RNA sequence: AAUAAA
């Protein structure tokens, strides 16, 4: 009643 | 033989609650207590509703009763706290130090008051007169203490209830009555006791009296009395002023009494027939019991009752035209948690305190007689009574941390009871979930700037260059921009309303909108810039020589202003603060400064005028007061909580961390001064081994707080609850820099640098809640949980659960075969309860039950034990295999012979069902045969199975699903616990203590080695392993811990036939479970335990020299410091029955870290030592016990 | 937490029979006591006063009194004092009358 | 003549089994702080699985008033019973009769187990050590014997030249004291069987003796009216005090385990309580026996509860601090009751009487009509 | 086998 993905980022480094 | 006790998790579970003026006479607060802890809460009604923590204190004792009173001429209420064995203390809140103040302490412990009895079975109880004229306290069930009120206290006297006009023998309850010109006390007692088994010969045994107390003359006659009441009366409640009288609760009856009218009583079910001669009528439409109910008054004629099972009822007193009660009205409103107390806060608000579940705050409104409906508003977490615990491995861990030498562990415990039963998963440290890692060696500092709150740029500072990266769908480096790349940067951040970016170089300051430069200001103060701070419109920079200049954003551009600061001493560090809470009074802006001489000052930013001054800041006073060496490296003011209403101050001095919190103090001295003071906060963070170490963040997985870098990184979180949480992050290593990060691939994450040059992108795991002392997840079961075991090979958990059903038959063993009788009663009969058991599998990948993997037992079968057992198997490479074993018994009363069963199960892997990847595991039963007696305990010993069947212990051998007996021995009355190390067995008895057994494989013989010859009620047992010494650790009914040793050469052992006690310690809680782990110290292990009050503790062996060195410090701390409520730490830990006292108290030793360096050195010199050695000894124990 | 690499003092004390004293009275039963390891290796110059059992061979029937815990002979008992259900004595009633009234009879029904 | 060689049919036995109550108590104490949290037991016949042992009802000692008859145990060749005692773990009950024989009865189903001839004279005394290792008995001829749990005799010697009435052990049970009809009390060394002291001064027969739980003190009761009760120092053998508690023969003298109280029974139909710290005045007088009081026994779990027996066959229950009896039965036995013994759990009581009979009693069940 | 069926 009442009771309370991986490696998806790429680095384009110059 | 020596050890130190430490507390790892504070207890949870409330037992008392009230509503009084704790801080001042303008507002009332909710005050709750349980065991050794006290809390004060506030109601924040504009957040919905939410309970907000305001203060918390701990004592060296367990609270037995609680009350409050308003004295004469006072600005506050005073609390009356009772402690075991007749101790009474009066305490009050102290404004000025933000602490507790002790007003009085009374002792009534002379042996002449006990009348020759040694065992005390009565708890002290405190009652307060409604008009505040006096207080009463009943001790040992026979003596009444009276405290008159006007100094504010008058001398007290003792009344003996056995020498009254009548003789009072077995007091049930006592209350003060409303009205009357003198304090009048009503007492329920039972001169001739009886019990439900002998009702047919002794029926009406309860009586009641009322005595009027004359304080001045010390005389007290009897003015009202009744004699014939039902034998099953439980409690009484005083009706408020307009009606008066008293309401008496019985198990099957309800009564209303008054001085000038005949009594009125009703019956609630049909079990009153033949059990009482009191004239009662039938209440139509009601079938209940009031044996363990809680009640309180909502109005002058309405009451709220919480039944056992959680049902909520509203009771109305129906009166005539002359305020005379003539009827009752019952209404069934709702169902809620099982409670221990309740109190009304405001019109329409209720609080239900719980020890077996979560405490709730309700809200009731009248529906449009009167009817009400209830609704939940807030809840307080409680991990309940910890009955059993298991240690296992987390299901998920990122691949970057899978080569760590240290193991990764977690704890699963059984909590709650009945409809509130659950499983709690507990972790201590935070493990980040790495998304991506990059290798960028050569960087020292980094920042993220917002370019609708997603970060747009990442700035990295090298030795002589700066790298700029855009953070969008892909992270790319920029080679041309308005930024500066030829030299290192000092600071980067956002100015304005997140519309501009400010970059600070050692030669000047730059203002940027996007990648386009707007303005540049060369800065030549005579020394290079070393630090910069940024407020909302304000920017303040400081040179290396201590020169300070300020910039303002004017409609935009930056304008220069020179602060009028004196030059009596050089400035070393500074910080800026923006206040949105209104506590800083004399949005506003402020500045904090630290000088070389050792003074701290606070100024107003638009006009640099002084408002605060501390004379000896670096030493670390416990309270900072306005007065208008160690080296300080950094300061920071932040505001946390809800709507940024809790300012805090963090200081980095030498190799120590100081934490302060601000509280208002409106002193009437001076003019134009800040009305704030600061109080020190205890912690256990070690900095022992310009880049900022404190880094504020908001909105990381919905949390705000401060990250602390260094050798031991920590998280600091404050939510709308208002409690401070400190969570370590020891995985990986020391952290160099840290920054928040909000990206499409990293939603609400963060960044940090490893010390190996690796940049990691991470998010917080989402299956735990961090608003708790430890991160925790609760899995409701809606039934009682008894045992839990972890299967290593299958990586799943087995839980034995029970649920209740009505009873319908009575077994009999009169004939050759068992016979049953059907119960036949009327329609107002209350049925007895019957329990049914089951075993189910839980998966750690998703904390849910595996379908079609349930085992159901027989009708009257109870599970008495369930363990993971390693048995011999000729199919592995080690010769052992893991199984789950259980023992059962059939309960059918005292007149039927009890027999048991042994179950051995395995967990296998099968082909998963379509659309169900969780059904790849199932049980497999190998042995389910019945034995010639009840099975009470199970264990394993060197590949064999050990069982306690009746008053014997057997060893078995398993081969092709068959158990073969090998040996047996006779034992004591009842064995309920067994543990084994190598080829030795330790067995525990219900009433006859412990014993030690040995097994010889060559001759197949079981023999007794030694035993304890004195009585003891044992709760649980385990081992202690230091290097080569083996000790036996025992729990007690009197809440003690003892260590036993086997010493054949000692003269007191009589040749080795008796076990000798070697250590002693009184913990104020019951312990039912133990486990061990190695130190994080060559061959030593740590023994952990969980208490029935929801806490966690541990014992750690220590060397003799260190123990003797720390004992002097413990004695000095005991004798030279004040303690809350005036209690004595040394007496609390003394054994309750000679004691041997070979265990240190780690909670008292923590007070040495709370002192300032001056008093630390003063105390160290008094015992002829050095603070450095003491600090090393105290920090080593903290280092070696960092598990989970 | 493994303890397989630790040699406790308890094990050494038990193996070396430290603190053992002769029995106070002659004729005491050594029931529930360990087996003397020294006696099996031509040692234990203690005679009949040893607190531990000296084991003699040529025993093949389980002692029924020892099962009830009422054996008086002790070391001089000529029946096996081990828990072996295959060497139990034959049932008297099943062998003299042809039937047994005990459903859980532990004696051999041949 | 019985030799265990006669064919018999299968029989169902009445029993009182304590295991379900212990299991229920173990389950209850996990989530209950104390008896304050314990739910009530209704007086109805359907509430049979709600019972707990006396250790779970510390606030209501009235649960242990055992007035429900269970069984009568009698020998084939019957003779008056003098001593009854329980085995230290409650596995068996041992009976000492006037023929010098011991009889053993099963503790769960009270049926015959074994019998043996122990003495050539009536058995008068029987006690167990505090370490549960030794049993000591004495007979009308003045002999003392040492026994083990398997009922094997290892030592025998003569202590007095006349009848011995009682014996008791020291706290470390290395010494023990005896009383005899010759009017003396003697102290012995257990391991050497060596006499150490002789205590004289009663002037008549000595009927009872007791040793203090911890302090090393000995109390004796005699038939002489001038010296009814005396206190002795075992180390030196000197007398300490004299108590004129009763005007008739003193039959029993027992010390509570708390170390404060002394219980006395006499032939003037009275039982009395004393505080050994202050012997100036009496504490309580228990009236209600219509004839002489001949036996007492403190409850093993409840501090203030005890039971008494009478020469007319009565059996009453008392509590310290209460004026009248809390229960009893007028005709439990025929003839005089000689001894009483509580089960170690405290839920069963045994009696031994002059009518050649031993009986067992237990707690009343909820819903009993008691008629 | 010393009372396994008392
Ligand atoms: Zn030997
Ligand atoms: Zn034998
Ligand atoms: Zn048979």
């Amino acid at each position: 009643d009442l009771s309370d993905i991986k490696n998806s980022i790429k680095l384009r480094l110059n | 033989m020596y050890a130190v006790y430490k507390q790892a998790h504070p207890p949870t579970g409330l037992e008392f609650s009230m509503y009084c003026n704790f801080f001042n006479n303008s507002e009332r607060n909710l005050v709750v207590a349980g065991t050794s802890q006290l809390y004060v809460y506030r109601l924040n009604r504009d957040a919905r509703e939410k309970l907000e923590l305001a203060a918390s204190f701990s004592f060296f004792g367990n609270v037995m009763s609680m009350a409050s009173v308003q004295l004469a001429g006072a600005k506050r209420d005073a609390l009356l706290l009772s402690f075991k064995d007749a101790k009474l203390s009066v305490v009050e809140y102290d404004p000025g130090t933000h602490d507790l103040k002790t007003l009085s302490l009374h002792y009534f412990e002379e042996p002449e008051l006990r009348d020759g009895f040694v065992q005390n079975v009565h708890t002290p109880r405190v009652r307060v007169d409604p008009d505040g004229r006096c207080a009463a306290m009943l001790v040992y069930g026979t003596r009444l203490v009276v405290l008159p009120f006007r100094s504010s206290f008058l001398p007290s006297y003792i009344i003996d209830v056995r020498a009254l006009d009548e003789k009072l023998l077995n007091i049930i309850d006592l209350q003060f009555l409303h009205g009357y010109y003198e304090p009048t006390l009503l007492i329920l007692f039972e001169p001739n006791q009886t019990w439900p088994g002998r009702v047919a010969v002794r029926q009406d045994t309860c009586s009641i009296v009322a005595i009027s107390l004359n304080i001045t003359q010390k005389v007290h006659p009897v003015i009202w009395s009744l004699t014939s009441l039902p034998f099953d009366c439980t409690q009484a409640l005083a009706v408020p002023k307009p009606i008066g009288g008293v309401v008496v609760f019985a198990v099957n009856s309800l009564l209303y009494l008054n001085q000038s009218v005949p009594p009125y009583g009703v019956a609630l079910n049909s079990l009153t027939t033949g059990t009482t001669a009191f004239p009662l009528r039938t209440q139509e439409g009601v079938r209940i019991t009031l044996d363990c109910a809680q009640a309180t008054f909502i109005s002058y004629d309405k009451m709220v009752i919480s039944l056992k099972g959680g049902e909520i009822y509203v009771l109305t007193l129906i009166t005539d035209g002359m305020r005379s009660v003539r009827a009752f009205h019952f209404d069934k409103a709702a169902a809620s948690v099982l409670t221990t107390s309740m109190v009304t806060m405001e019109p329409g608000y209720l609080f239900l305190g719980s020890r077996l579940g979560n405490s709730l705050l309700l809200k009731y409104t009248e529906k449009l007689l009167a009817t009400y409906s209830f609704e939940v508003c807030d809840s307080i977490l409680n991990i309940g009574p910890c009955a059993n615990a298991a240690v296992g491995e987390p299901a998920f861990l990122s691949e970057e941390f899978q080569n760590s030498p240290e193991p990764d562990l977690e704890i699963v415990v059984c909590s709650g009871h009945g409809k509130n039963g659950a499983l709690s998963v507990l972790q201590k440290s935070i493990r980040p979930q790495v998304v991506t890692t990059f290798e960028l060696p050569g960087c020292y500092d980094m920042w993220t700037v917002i370019a609708g709150r997603r970060h747009g740029f990442l700035i990295l500072s090298r030795e002589d260059s700066t790298m700029i990266l855009q953070t969008g769908q892909e992270i790319m480096e920029l080679d041309t921009s308005g930024f500066a790349t030829q030299g290192p940067t000092v600071f980067a951040g956002n100015i304005g309303d997140n519309r501009y970016i400010v970059q600070v170089s050692p030669l000047g300051i730059r203002l940027l909108e996007g990648v386009n430069q707007l303005h540049f200001i060369p800065v030549d103060l005579g020394a290079p810039i070393v630090q910069c701070a940024v407020a909302d419109p304000y920017v303040v920079i400081m040179s290396a020589e201590g020169h300070v200049t300020m910039f303002l954003l004017k409609s935009h551009r930056l304008a220069l202003h020179k602060p009028p600061l004196h030059h009596q001493s050089k400035v070393i560090t500074l910080c800026l603060y923006r206040d949105l809470s209104g506590m800083f009074t004399t949005p506003t802006h402020w500045c904090l400064l630290v000088r070389e001489n050792g003074t701290m000052e606070i100024y107003q930013l638009p006009d640099w005028r002084l408002v605060f001054l501390v004379k000896n800041f670096p030493v670390g006073q416990r309270v900072l007061v306005d007065s208008s060496l160690p080296l300080v490296k950094e300061v920071l003011l932040v505001a946390l909580g809800s709507r940024q209403s809790r300012p805090y101050l963090l200081v980095h001095v030498d190799q120590e961390l100081l934490i302060y919190e601000a509280f208002p103090h409106d002193s009437q001295l001076g003019q134009g001064n800040l009305k704030v003071r600061f109080k020190k906060v205890p912690h256990n963070i070690n900095f022992r081994e310009r880049v900022a170490r404190f880094r504020y963040f908001e909105d990381i997985y919905g949390y705000s707080g401060v990250f602390i870098c260094g050798p031991s990184p920590h998280w600091l979180l404050v939510t709308g609850r208002g409690a401070l949480r400190l969570h370590p992050m020891a995985i990986d290593g020391p952290v160099d820099s840290f920054a928040p990060f909000h990206n499409v691939n990293c939603p609400r994450g963060f960044l940090y640098f490893n010390r190996q040059g690796e940049l990691r992108i991470s998010v917080l795991p989402a299956y735990l809640s961090y608003d708790a002392p430890w991160p925790v997840r609760k899995i409701p079961l809606r039934c009682t949980a008894h045992y839990v075991a972890y299967h290593v090979e299958s990586k799943v958990y087995a839980v034995a659960t029970s649920t209740n059903t009505p009873c319908a038959r009575i077994p009999r063993m009169t004939g050759e075969e068992k016979e049953f009788e059907t119960i036949e009663r009327d329609e107002r009969y209350i049925h007895p309860q019957q329990e049914a058991f089951s075993i189910q599998l839980i998966s750690p990948v998703s904390w849910e039950a595996i379908p079609n993997a349930r085992i159901e037992l027989q009708e009257w079968e109870h599970v008495t034990c369930m363990k993971t057992v390693s048995l011999r198997s000729e199919e592995t490479v080690s010769g052992l295999k893991g199984y789950v074993a259980a023992g059962t018994c059939l309960m059918q009363g005292e007149e039927v012979t009890c027999r048991g069963r042994i179950l051995i199960m395995d967990v296998i892997e099968v082909v998963p069902e379509p659309g169900q990847p969780l059904t790849k595991n199932k049980f497999k039963v190998l042995y389910e045969k019945e034995q010639k007696g009840p099975v009470t305990a199970l264990c394993h010993c060197n590949g064999h199975l050990v069982s306690a069947i009746g008053q014997k212990i057997f060893l078995w051998s398993l081969r092709a699903s068959e158990l073969t007996g090998m040996a047996f021995i006779d034992t004591q009355l009842y064995i309920h616990q067994m543990i084994s190390v190598k080829n030795f067995i330790l067995a525990a008895d219900v009433m006859k203590s412990i014993s030690l057994l040995r097994y010889q494989e060559e001759s197949k013989t079981l023999s007794l080695v030694s035993r304890d010859a004195k009585p003891l009620e044992v709760y649980s047992v385990d081992f202690m392993v230091d290097n080569a010494q083996l000790g036996f650790l025992v729990s007690d009914r009197d809440r003690n811990l003892m260590v036993y040793m086997y010493l054949p050469e000692a003269k007191e052992s009589f040749g080795g036939m008796r076990l000798l006690r070697r250590a002693d310690f009184h913990v104020g809680a019951h312990v039912n479970t133990f486990w061990r782990t190695p130190c994080r110290w060559e061959n030593k292990h740590i023994t952990w335990f969980a208490t029935l009050d929801g806490g966690i503790g541990l014992l750690l062996p220590m060397q003799e020299k260190t123990y003797r060195r720390l004992l002097m410090l413990q004695n000095a701390l005991t004798t030279m410091l004040p303690h809350h409520a005036g209690l004595n730490p040394r007496a609390f830990r003394m054994l309750h029955v000679n004691a041997v006292r070979n265990v240190l108290d780690g909670e008292l030793l923590n007070r040495y870290l709370y002192l300032s360096t001056m008093e630390r050195s003063e105390l160290a010199k008094k015992i002829g030592t050095t603070p450095d050695i003491i600090l090393d000894d105290l920090l080593e124990t903290d280092r070696v016990t960092a598990h989970f | 937490a493994s303890v397989d690499h630790i040699k406790f003092d308890l094990e050494i004390a038990v193996e070396q029979q430290l603190g053992a004293q002769p029995l106070p009275f002659p004729g005491m039963d050594k029931s529930g006591a360990a087996v003397c390891e020294f006696f099996l290796k031509a040692a234990c110059g203690k005679g009949g006063m040893c607190p531990f059992r000296h084991i003699s061979g040529e025993k093949t029937v389980v002692c029924k009194h020892w099962l009830r815990g009422l054996c008086k002979k002790g070391d001089q008992c000529e029946f096996l004092h081990e828990y072996d259900m295959t060497k139990m004595p034959e049932c008297y009633f099943y062998s003299k009358f042809g039937e047994c009234s005990n459903k859980e009879c532990p004696f051999l029904h041949i | 003549t019985f030799d265990g060689k006669r064919m018999r049919k299968a029989v169902n036995r009445k029993t009182i089994d304590y295991n379900p109550s212990v299991i229920k108590y173990l389950e209850n104490r996990i989530w209950q702080r104390d008896q304050r949290d314990m739910r009530a037991i209704q007086p109805d016949a359907g509430y049979y699985n709600d019972l707990v042992p006396p250790i779970g009802m510390l606030n209501n000692p009235m649960n242990a008033v055992t007035t429900k008859f269970v069984r009568t145990s009698t020998n084939k060749v019957k003779c008056p019973v003098f001593v009854v005692r329980w085995t230290p773990e409650g596995r068996r009950l041992v009976t000492g009769a006037s023929s010098g024989e011991f009889t053993l009865w099963n503790g769960l189903t009270f049926n015959f187990e074994t019998i043996l001839q122990a003495h050539d004279s009536p058995v008068r005394a029987m006690t167990w050590s505090h370490n549960d290792m030794w049993m000591l008995t004495a007979d009308h001829g003045g002999y003392v014997k040492y026994w083990q749990s398997n009922m094997n005799n290892v030592k025998m010697f003569q202590a007095h030249k006349e009848a011995i009435r009682e014996a008791s052990f020291s706290p470390t049970d290395n010494k023990f004291a005896t009383c005899s009809d010759d009017g003396t009390v003697r102290i012995w060394d257990f391991l050497r069987c060596h006499e150490e002291r002789i205590l004289r001064g009663h002037g008549a027969d000595v009927k009872c003796v007791d040793w203090h739980p911890t302090k090393g003190l000995v109390v004796s009761g005699s038939k002489d009216s001038q010296q009814p009760i005396k206190f002795w120092d075992p180390k030196t053998g000197q007398s300490l005090a004299t108590l004129h508690a009763h005007k008739n023969t003193v039959m029993e003298v027992k010390l509570n385990l708390n170390g404060n109280w002394l219980l006395t029974a006499s032939r003037d139909h009275l039982c009395k309580l004393f505080d050994i710290r202050n012997l100036k005045e009496e504490l309580q007088v228990f009236r209600g026996h219509k004839k002489e009081a001949t036996a007492v026994a403190w409850h093993p779990v409840h501090e203030g509860l005890f039971a008494s027996g009478g020469s007319d066959g009565s059996l009453l229950f008392w509590h310290v601090g209460v004026e009248k009896e809390v229960g009893g039965m007028e005709m439990a036995h025929e003839g005089m009751i000689w001894s009483l013994a509580w089960h170690p759990l405290g839920h069963i009581l045994c009696s031994g009487s002059n009518d050649h009979t031993s009986k067992f009693w237990t707690r009343n069940r909820p819903g009993d009509k008691m008629r």
